[PDB]
RNA sequence: ACAAUGCAAGGUUUGUAUUGGAAUGGUGGGAAUUUAAAACCUUCCCAGAGUAACAAUUGGAGGGCAAGUCUGGUGCCAGCAGCCGCGGUAAUUCCAGCUCCAAUAGCGUAUAUUAAAAUUGUUGCAGUUAAAACGCUCGUAGUUGAAUUUCAAAGAAUCAUUCUUUUUAAAAUCCGGAUUUGUUACUUUGAGUA
RNA sequence: GCUUCCUUCAGUACCUUAUGAGAAAUCAAAGUCUUUGGGUUCU
């Protein structure tokens, strides 16, 4: 685990065969159809994933369709400008920052706002260093609350 | 020189029902008379004989309620001078009882040790044959292999282990404290047996084995 | 040139300050089941003894050879 | 982490050397990987040995026939000349009459002779005894 | 795990390591540090030419009972004031209480000698002549 | 300026200066061969020395390799040259197996005392 | 140096005290030459060793370390001793004499330096307890960075191996044949260096 | 539904054992180290 001590390796693993299982009925245009709908009804990528796996039979979206989910959204324009994880983490630090200003002598929150922050610059500067993100895009803890809209 | 012997491989060996000692290291014998040693290396009959000598004769208090308590620890080198070399340690309350009791000891010992070549085989091995290295106590030394003449380059204690060994020409190293003589002794007689010990090219080959002189001369033990 | 012997599982070689290493022989059957004279043979080091894998190993050789029948 | 996935497997090879095993399981296979223990193959060293695919990094399995003495990676590979071999070897492995010093060169990777008989020398991977 | 870096490209940490920590060594440090122009009586040389100042005893190191013989010479060079052991079974006597002294070292470059606490430095001449000379006698005579 | 008449030393000392084996070697090479010092002992180790290091240099190199060839042969028709070698021990591996005994042969003195002329080593020299 | 006897030891020969003829430099003087002129070098001719006075020293002999528990003197004094140590009336250590040992026309002492030093450690140190893991985490530079992209195949020579030849895709170029295809590191050949 | 037993993850100790290590005390890491080079920071 890059911060804590944590050592477990907790895992998804996918099966041998890529070429989608015979049971598998659903074309792929019907099923870019419903990731679409899913990803206008408020779901992020992994989120969608997940529904697809559960709600609908189908185990990833890898076999069924060539592509993977956040190509395709992005081909059909739903991407997000701020990638999922980075999100994530940036509501998490907005979150943190709100108890600490509420709550001033929290220690141990505040360390761990401090790990996060790290984590989402280094994250930040993967997107920069891609073209996710805009090189015009630090992070700041003043803007950071309403950029994840 | 007659001797009753206790062991089977000493009785064996009474008689001329075994060859060489290269037969007896071969089955991994334990050794125990010296006596079988000597019969092996006699002036008479045998080619080289064992000149031993005593690289060390150290004293040893053990310090009782009254006064010290002195023992003499003696160490010895004996070798062939050609491939077998032996190295013993006795503590002993006279010093020319102890240097005995480890010529005994030395010959306990004694082991077959492969000189190899550097480079390429001319006439009869000389070094080497390959780096060996022997860890005692703190000390450990490393022959290296070396061209022909050279000779053994390394401390006195070491060239004279060597000369015992019959290796002429070598390269030595030693990390630790080779101050203490005994230590150094030790970890060169160690890293002379390594010789054998390491499975080289040449020895891949799957030789099927010799019959061991118990199940040879089972027969012959029956009549005692 | 005393060439040493090869432990017949591992192929380690060993010398002869080893002892604890053991060449074990195994007698052979004639059709009736009685003592054929001829004799099957395996040097197992000490390394393997210590370990206690030497039991293991033997079972591995008599099942290459046809002595015993079940390998593990 | 893993950095080099060469030198870890070489470690587990000699490990297994040591124990005494048969099989062993290296478990990032790697191109170079493949060609060091096709290499010792040629030279005898190793048996056979059944690179599994996944659809990952593969692992190899490999068959052990006793006979390493050791084997290894000499990491930072440094660029070695053609005149600068020599020495190294020595250095290296423990005799001139035998051992292996593989190295990485633009010709594939091959041992000190082989690279002495071409002419190039290259970078060091690693060696066996 | 080494310790040490080693990379391909680690060369800097390396030098730079290995150029800070030299300086642990102490006899690296004896060599290179500029104190030893400085805090030395013979200024970095092998000997050095001084008038003596004073016929002295030094009483030895506690085990061993002498009072071994000195002169607190005073160096023409430097004006520095330095004790120097003299040698011989009775060569005290064979300087005189302001002679143009020729002292050297003891030994042990700095570090003092033996019985004697804290005289580093050897005469061996005196009027020009050789001290071993004049303890031989068989040799030389002192000129006056 | 200084003179270009470059100079060189002929004999390194030992090393271990009171080694008893090594010292009673050098006495019994002086005995046998008529030298006068260690000295001389010392430069023909010398002089052996070179050559030998040449050699061990040569041997390192593979056969075919153009200096193997061009400086061990030079090197081994020296030898031969100075009655070190002769007809059956000529290919490079050989002239590390010299030692002083081989060398002190060819001093002049010794060849005297074998060659007749006087009765002892001593009295040739 | 050599040979005689005398003496010695060894399984007749080596070794070592009397003699005594041979050898020869050195040293001295002439030349020949050398050299700008001399001087040396070498060269020849006269001179010319037996205590071959034509005289070998230097530093050591407790250990390290080769060599004395030899003789007198000193008496925790003087002194020696790089270090450990010696000296308090047997000093194998001082001061001597004798004998021996080493290197020897050289041999000591000092200061520096290299090796010894894997005691600065790239090769190549050590870090529980010996000196040494930052109290802890984050962190920039730094160093390090999973796998993956043409794998292979066949023929001839040699003593399982070595060296060689041939083809297995795609694009541009040339009259179905034939021939170019990321950058740098690295490496190989060169070139050019007093 | 809980409980046990099996296997397995991640913690986390202990025991015997080292042709493993260590100067030893001891150490499943202090092991895979003169058969010395996985990476790296500090001393
Ligand atoms: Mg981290
Ligand atoms: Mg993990
Ligand atoms: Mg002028
Ligand atoms: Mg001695
Ligand atoms: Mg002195
Ligand atoms: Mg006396
Ligand atoms: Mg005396
Ligand atoms: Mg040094
Ligand atoms: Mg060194
Ligand atoms: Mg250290
Ligand atoms: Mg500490
Ligand atoms: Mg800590
Ligand atoms: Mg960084
Ligand atoms: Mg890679
Ligand atoms: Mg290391």
């Amino acid at each position: 685990r890059m911060y804590g001590k944590g050592k477990g390796i907790s895992s998804s693993t996918l099966p041998y065969k890529r070429k989608q299982p015979s049971w598998l009925k659903q074309k792929p245009s019907e099923i870019e159809d419903a990731i679409i709908k899913l990803a206008k009804k408020g779901q992020t990528p992994s989120q969608i994933g997940a529904t697809l796996r559960d709600n609908y039979g189908i185990p990833q979206v890898k076999s069924v369709t060539g592509n993977k989910i956040l190509r395709i959204l992005r081909a059909q324009g739903i991407a997000t400008t701020i990638p999922e994880d980075l999100y994530f983490l940036i509501k998490k630090a907005v979150s943190m920052r709100k108890h600490l200003e509420k709550n001033k002598k929290d220690k141990d929150c505040k360390f761990r706002l401090i790990l996060t922050e790290s984590k989402i610059h280094r994250i930040s500067r993967y997107y920069k260093r891609k073209k996710l993100l805009p090189s015009n895009w630090k992070y700041q803890s003043s803007t950071a609350s309403a950029l994840i809209a | 020189k007659n001797w009753v012997p206790v062991t089977k491989l000493g009785r064996l060996v009474k008689e001329g029902k075994i060859v060489s000692i290269e037969e007896i290291y071969l089955h991994s014998l334990p050794i125990k008379e010296y006596q079988i040693i000597d019969y092996f290396f006699q002036p008479n009959e045998c080619s080289h004989p064992l000149k031993d000598d005593v690289v060390k004769i150290m004293p040893v208090q053990k310090q009782t309620r009254a006064g010290q308590r002195t023992r003499f620890k003696a160490f010895v080198a004996i070798g062939d001078g050609n491939g077998h070399c032996g190295l013993g340690v006795k503590c002993a309350k006279e010093v020319a009882t102890a240097i005995r009791g480890a010529i005994i000891s030395a010959k306990l010992s004694l082991i077959p040790v492969r000189r190899g070549y550097w480079g390429n085989k001319i006439g009869d091995p000389h070094t080497v044959p390959m780096k060996v290295s022997g860890k005692c106590g703190s000390v450990r030394i490393r022959l290296v292999p070396a061209p022909r003449g050279t000779q053994i380059v390394g401390a006195p204690t070491t060239k004279k282990m060597l000369n015992f060994a019959g290796i002429k020409d070598c390269f030595s190293s030693s990390c630790g404290k080779t101050k203490t003589k005994g230590n150094f002794l030790r970890a060169i007689f160690n890293a002379l047996s390594k010789t054998y010990g390491y499975l080289t090219p040449d020895l891949w080959k799957v030789t099927n084995f010799d019959k061991s002189p118990y199940e040879e001369w089972s027969d012959f033990l029956e009549t005692y | 040139i005393y060439i040493p012997r090869k432990c017949s599982a591992t192929s380690r070689l060993i010398p002869a300050k080893e002892h604890g290493a053991v060449q074990i022989n195994v007698g052979m059957v004639d059709a009736n089941g009685v003592y054929n004279g001829k004799t099957e043979t395996f040097a197992i080091s000490g390394h393997v003894r210590q370990n206690g894998e030497s039991d293991a190993c033997l079972n591995r050789l008599m099942y290459e050879k046809k002595l015993l029948s079940f390998q593990n | 982490v893993r950095m080099s996935v060469l030198a870890d497997c070489l470690k587990t090879i000699n490990n297994a050397e040591k124990r005494g095993r048969r099989q062993v399981l290296i478990r990032p296979s790697s191109k170079v990987v493949i060609k060091f223990l096709q290499y010792m193959q040629k030279k005898g060293y190793i048996g056979s040995f059944e690179i599994v695919d996944d659809h990952r990094s593969g692992k190899i399995v490999v068959n052990l026939l006793g006979r390493i003495n050791k084997c290894a990676v000499i990491s930072p590979r440094y660029d070695v000349k053609l005149d600068e071999i020599e020495k190294i070897i020595t250095s290296i492995l423990p005799s001139r009459l035998f051992g292996h010093l593989i190295l990485t060169t633009p010709y594939g990777i091959m041992d000190h002779e082989e690279a002495r008989r071409k002419h190039t020398g290259g970078k060091v991977l690693g060696f066996f005894f | 795990g080494s310790g040490k870096p080693s990379g391909l490209r680690a060369a800097r940490k390396l030098r730079i390591r290995r150029r800070t920590q030299r300086w642990a060594d102490k006899s690296y440090k004896k060599s290179h540090l500029g104190t030893r122009w400085k805090s030395n009586p013979f200024r970095g040389s092998s000997h050095a030419k001084g008038i003596v100042v004073e016929k002295v005893a030094i009483e030895a190191k506690q085990p061993n009972s002498a009072y071994r013989k000195c002169v607190r010479v005073q160096l023409i060079k430097n004006g520095k004031k330095i004790t120097a052991f003299v040698p011989g079974d009775g060569c005290l006597n064979f300087i005189d209480e302001n002679d143009e002294v020729l002292v050297s070292g003891f030994g042990r470059s700095g570090h003092s000698v033996g019985d004697l606490p804290g005289v580093k430095f050897k005469v061996v001449k005196v009027a020009r002549v050789s001290l071993l000379a004049l303890f031989k006698e068989k040799k030389e005579k002192p000129r006056s | 300026p200084k003179s270009y008449r470059n100079y060189s030393k002929t004999a390194r000392n030992p090393k271990r200066p009171f080694e008893k084996e090594r010292l009673d070697q050098e006495l019994k090479l002086i005995g046998e061969y008529g030298l006068k010092n260690k000295r001389e002992i010392w430069r023909v180790q010398y002089l052996l020395a070179k050559i030998r290091s040449a050699a061990r240099y040569l041997l390192t190199l593979d056969e075919k390799s153009s200096k193997r060839i061009f400086q061990g042969e030079a090197l081994l028709r020296r030898m031969v040259r100075q009655g070190l070698l002769g007809e059956n021990e000529e290919k490079l591996d050989y002239v590390l197996g010299l030692t002083l005994p081989k060398l002190l042969e060819r001093r002049l003195q010794t060849k005297v005392f074998k060659l007749g002329l006087a009765k002892s080593v001593h009295h040739a020299r």
